[PDB]
């Protein structure tokens, strides 16, 4: 019974989109039968995709219809078909794929920032943080009172939008001393602290 | 460093089929995989350290596990809108209720949620991937 090529598991192909964070194995499958023994050709982008194409290059288990690459980077992004054929027939099935790299570290803020500031009473003054992290962070300001005080913290209520700037209005002998952003997330946490010096 | 920027809205995809955190206007939850749908764009706010909401940005309701771990997105943030968020050490994130604490946010291969009371640590239905929102 001589037949045109055709996909025996398309539940194993499904899903078009394969999103992974970087350094991952892929593996990409398109079961196939047909008789006779349909052969098969994978494609980045609609061209032959050779061995020189990306570092380490690639594999390929034929029994298993599958394409396999090894500790994907960012710049394997890209469609990947994979091409059955026999002489009743000819089908594809394209997938596409996409590197995120992950960076597991607690919290990391700019060097400087918070910077120092002066100013009279009455003046207004303002202290910046730029915040950078994977996981999700957690910043609030604190100014010291060790006796600290949160005079403003992250949340469904001060997005982070806005969290990374403070203010201080018409600000009072009172309101000099030490500020400090914190950033926080589940690996760690971390912060940097400024002066604010009020003179008369 | 990666580029992504932490305060920018993000995709949540799932490993398990491949399916897009999508929370709809009406407060449904599930999951689809076409990247263009406007209701799988979504804002991380971190509550405190660890802990996030999770806010479909069109929907404009936040990411909920009720008690018997139903998944649902509701126009107001209450206690069951908040979950322990974990770099797992395989790169992808877990999410976990903070009030049912043994329960995590997940997708069925199907495209449905999954209970919470159905998940577990080692599963992939809890396994996600932010992503940014083009």
């Amino acid at each position: 019974n001589k037949r045109a090529p055709y996909w025996t598991n398309t539940e194993k192909m499904e899903k078009r989109l394969h999103a992974v964070p970087a350094a991952n194995t892929v593996k990409f499958r398109c079961p196939a039968g047909g008789n006779p023994m349909p052969t098969m050709r994978w494609l980045k982008n609609g061209k032959e995709f050779k061995q020189e194409h990306r570092i380490g290059g690639y594999k390929v288990r034929n029994q298993h219809w599958s394409l396999i690459m090894e500790s994907v980077v960012p710049s394997d992004k890209g469609n990947y078909t994979c091409v059955v054929e026999n002489e009743y027939g000819s089908i594809n099935h394209t997938y596409h794929l996409d590197v995120v790299e992950r960076w597991p570290h607690r919290p990391i803020l700019q060097a400087g920032l918070p910077a120092n500031a002066s100013t009279v009473v009455g003046g207004d003054v303002e202290f910046v943080c730029k915040v950078y992290s994977d996981a999700q962070p957690h910043i609030q300001w604190i100014k010291h009172v060790p006796y600290l005080k949160v005079l403003k913290a992250a949340g469904v209520n001060t997005t982070d939008k806005e969290i990374e700037v403070l203010y201080i209005r018409n600000v009072t002998f009172e309101d000099a001393g030490e500020y400090t952003c914190l950033a926080g997330n589940s690996i760690g946490i971390s912060f940097h602290s400024a002066w604010l010096t009020v003179l008369p | 460093f990666p580029p992504g920027h932490f305060k920018d809205p993000k995709r949540l995809y799932c490993k398990n089929g491949g399916f897009f955190l999508r929370i709809h206007p009406d407060g449904r939850v599930d999951g689809v995989r076409e990247k263009s749908d406007p209701h799988i764009k979504l804002q991380l706010q971190a509550e405190e350290r660890g802990v996030v909401s999770i806010k479909g940005v069109s929907a404009n309701r936040y990411l909920a596990m009720k008690e018997d771990g139903r998944l649902l997105a509701s126009k107001s943030v209450t206690d069951e809108c908040f979950f322990f968020e974990r770099l797992e050490s395989n790169n992808y994130n877990t999410y976990r209720s903070r009030k049912y604490t043994s329960w995590y946010v997940a997708l069925k291969r199907t495209g449905q949620y999954k209970l919470g009371s159905k998940t577990g640590p080692g599963q992939k239905a809890i396994l996600f991937l932010p992503m940014s929102a083009k």
